[PDB]
């Protein structure tokens, strides 16, 4: 019988007493990186080659937009773990 | 490299001789049963034993109905060199790899073959949810890579791959394979070959400080759950294979 | 100003334990000298050193050849009070729960491996199922976004607008570059925080906690729909598809579609569930061989567009095999 | 050089024979404090609500010495690294005079591991079950040829 207690209870105050609580900097909303984005953002072969040429840490646009009219046609994503691990590292491994 | 001790080789020889003696009797009994030599045998029919959780056993007569089954390697007997008679069967079924699994369809002829190699592996009927989870979270698929070589058995990365490989029997997504495995579909054999191994995660995988105690506990619990009956008439032992 | 080396020397703590303490205290880097002095008093460090000593004791017991002693030492052995100070109020915890939810969702799909205990994966899956059940019961979801890396789900818990990513149900790759040790330490705290928040919400306004899985249904339809719980309109997402049975073909995953329809208030049945008022069906195959008029065949995109809009748009640009309209970001 | 009585050590049970002796001894581990406590608590609980002698190895130096000279002990183990060597100089000769077989094993620490104690410097067994009596007799017979016949000239090597 654990966790059966109000951890926070009545509380309406923030950490403003000490302003060292830096904002978590949560990721912003998406930027049309959908499986069915506008046809204008359909990466061309030249654009795809240019994106592939760039290496890690210089890929601000870290997604290859493409159109998939069928859900089954969506390819598997294996880079999700690496990207979120990098986010976790950057959460607290950067000077502030 | 390592020197071979006399005791180890002697133990291996004794265990191999015992297993060969058991296997010869099992094969003779199975051949006689196939010939309908019911004149003098220990048991006319056969049974399948089930162990469930405190721990109690269940026994039921074998029923002539096909059913989906999953088999995993148990890594033993500890000191028995697999005889060619069973080695060929294991190699054909590609379960020789430790901790590897594969789905098979129960049949009247398959059951006697399983009886011979029953101690070497663990068998049972997985649940639909467990089958779906395993298929969607594991399973190797051999294909020709990009153009040249075919070492990429990693995972079913894209559904379009399944359409390309076969294209004909309507197998366009992983759910089609799941349905064909759960149901007694014709494509069960086709997709079964497509996914030859099922490399399930192994045990603690190490010794450590506490990991050594965990391994010892697992080993001692195996003896209290699994047992090498060695009886030529030993009923097949079913367990909750989904517990993983 | 002191540095990581000075902090480690003063605290007399291992690098992994130092990182764990920094994460549990959010001591962002040089390091904050004024905060390390406060960190000098930490029961978590005492527990860590006690566990380290117990490890040596267990190794000694194993070496001496005494299983009973080892069992006694192992049996005879938290972040609850840590959360008290790093989350001053519930709104802050709700705001910061985005990373915790994302980590739990990512780990729930990770296959069991030697580098990650299967118990951790099971706990993450249970937490994700509990969160999905809570969201469906409260219908607080407002927008759905599909991406190549998953579906960018979001919730409006107390107006937070948190955005939690749901990874696609597929075998997850396991690159050796990622250090699971740090990920495991993060996941432990995130799971504890999620458990606390879920219990608090369930007791204050939700349902019984912890919910129990539907054993009978868990054998066949394990997932969000396999949960049973009981207690003791603000947006179209909570009113759409009222009493509408949205059938789903074998191609699409029921787990994803069923969540949305159940949150709205409808029902979903899949052809593979068996392995009726069927007003609608979702089909993604190139050819609709079934060709039935009773079940309204519509591409699944319309559900997302209707959820993001709420007008129940017809299937005009949603015919099976027809190119779907661009999924513009609602933000 | 050392006197003839010294250097009688350094000739000890071999790895195979020592391993066999430890395996046989490992089957008679005396009940530890925790095991005895839990057993007694269970017995008391059963009594409140409403077996022969426990065979175990003898390791106490005083107890072992008392067992010797009475022919009760069937086998004796001697630690070679005993810091007060005077405590162990007379044990081999005394056992030989009494005709009790013994085998020297390297390491007091290793010897103590079989009795859940840091060091005991001695170990012996008197009672043995039927399943292990034959094994104990065979080990005793083997130890004779292994040690006594291989070092009949131990008096040399000053």
């Amino acid at each position: 019988e654990n966790y059966q207690y109000d951890l926070w209870g009545d509380s309406t105050e923030t950490n403003d007493h000490v302003m060292h609580l830096r904002a978590p900097k949560l990721p912003p909303p998406t930027n049309e990186e959908s499986y069915n984005p506008p046809e204008e953002y359909l990466l061309s072969p030249e654009e795809k080659e240019a994106w592939e040429n760039t290496e890690y840490s210089e890929r601000e646009r870290n997604f290859i937009p493409q159109k998939y009219s069928a859900l089954r046609k969506v390819p598997g994503y294996g880079e999700s773990i690496r990207e979120r691990f990098e986010r976790s590292l950057d959460l607290y491994l950067a000077p502030r | 490299n390592k020197f071979v001790r006399a005791e180890s080789i002697v133990a291996k020889t004794l265990a191999t001789s015992r297993e060969k003696e058991r296997i010869k009797r099992v094969s003779i009994l199975e051949d006689k049963k196939a010939k309908n030599e019911t004149q003098h045998i220990a048991s006319g029919k056969d049974f399948i034993l089930k162990i469930t959780e405190g721990l109690i056993r269940e026994k039921t007569t074998y029923d002539g109905k096909p059913a989906l089954l999953f088999i995993v390697r148990v890594r033993g007997p500890l000191a028995v060199n697999i005889p060619n008679k069973a080695f060929k069967i294991l190699s054909l079924l590609r379960l020789v790899e430790t901790n590897t699994g594969v789905f098979v369809k129960l049949t009247k002829n398959v059951y006697p073959l399983l009886k011979v190699i029953a101690p070497y592996v663990v068998i049972g009927k997985p649940s639909l949810s467990s089958i779906r989870s395993l298929i969607q979270k594991r399973g190797r698929i051999i294909y020709k890579g990009e153009n040249e070589a075919e070492p990429h058995e990693i995972v079913l990365n894209d559904n379009n791959i399944v359409e390309e490989q076969l294209g004909d029997h309507g197998i366009i997504c992983v759910e089609d394979i799941i349905h064909e495995i759960a149901t007694m579909g014709e494509s069960f054999s086709v997709c079964n070959f497509f996914l030859q191994p099922f490399k399930l995660n192994r045990e603690v995988s190490g010794f450590g400080s506490l990991n050594r105690l965990r391994k010892i506990k697992q080993r001692e619990a195996e003896s209290r759950t699994r047992q090498f009956s060695n009886a030529a008439t030993a009923p097949v032992i079913e367990v909750d294979i989904d517990s993983l | 100003f002191i540095t990581r080396s000075q902090a480690v020397r003063k605290l007399q703590v291992s690098l992994a334990d130092f990182r764990r303490l920094c994460i549990f205290k959010g001591i962002y880097p040089f390091y904050y000298a004024k905060d390390i002095q406060y960190l000098m008093h930490e029961p978590v460090l005492a527990k860590f050193r006690e566990h380290k000593t117990f490890a040596r004791k267990l190794t000694r017991a194993l070496g001496r050849g005494e299983v009973s002693s080892a069992k006694r030492l192992e049996e005879n052995r938290t972040l609850d009070h840590i959360i008290k100070e790093r989350y001053p109020s519930f709104p802050d915890a709700i705001r910061d729960i985005d990373d915790a939810l994302n980590m739990l969702f990512l780990f729930s799909n990770l296959p069991s491996t030697n580098q990650v205990s299967s118990k951790i994966i099971n706990d993450a899956q249970k937490i994700c199922n509990q969160w999905l059940a809570y969201v469906a019961k409260e219908r607080l979801v407002r927008k759905v976004f599909v991406s190549i890396k998953g579906v960018y789900y979001q919730a409006n818990i107390k107006g937070e607008e948190v955005r939690w990513l749901v990874p696609f149900k597929f075998p997850e790759n396991i690159p050796s570059d990622v250090d699971f040790r740090i990920m495991l330490t993060f996941l432990e705290f995130y799971s504890t925080l999620l458990h606390f928040v879920l219990y608090k919400l369930y007791t204050d306004s939700g349902l019984i906690y912890p919910p129990k899985l539907d054993l009978k249904k868990d054998k066949i339809i394990s997932g969000l729909s396999s949960y049973i719980l009981e207690s003791r309109y603000d947006s179209p997402v909570a009113s759409l598809f009222s009493a509408f049975v949205f059938y789903v073909s074998r191609e699409v995953p029921i787990d994803i579609l069923e969540f949305l329809i159940l949150s709205c208030g409808g029902n979903v049945i899949s052809e593979a569930a068996m392995d009726s008022k069927v007003t609608h069906q979702i089909v993604d195959r190139p050819v609709l061989k079934n060709k039935v008029a009773g079940r309204t065949y519509i591409q699944p995109q319309w559900i997302f567009d209707c959820i993001n809009k709420g007008e129940l748009v017809p299937a005009n640009k949603y015919l099976p095999g027809e190119a779907l309209p661009p999924h513009l970001s609602p933000w | 050089k050392v006197p003839p009585t010294i250097a009688q050590f350094q000739y000890t049970l071999d790895r195979n024979t020592a391993a066999e002796t430890f395996k046989l001894f490992n089957k008679y581990r005396p009940e530890t404090a925790a095991e005895k406590k839990e057993r007694l608590t269970k017995e008391a609980a059963a009594v409140a609500e409403g077996s022969p002698k426990p065979y175990a190895v003898k390791y106490g130096l005083n107890h072992v010495v008392a067992l010797i000279e009475n022919k009760k002990a069937k086998l004796v183990l001697i630690a070679n690294d005993v810091d007060p060597i005077e405590l162990v100089v007379f044990l081999p000769a005394l056992c030989k005079k009494m005709g009790v077989p013994y085998a020297i094993v390297k390491g007091k620490a290793r010897l103590g591991t079989l009795v859940n104690q840091k060091t005991s410097a001695v170990a012996a067994l008197t009672e043995v079950r039927a399943e292990d009596e034959a094994a104990l007799a065979k080990l005793v017979s083997t130890i004779d040829a292994n040690f006594a016949d291989k070092y009949d000239e131990v008096k040399k090597h000053w």
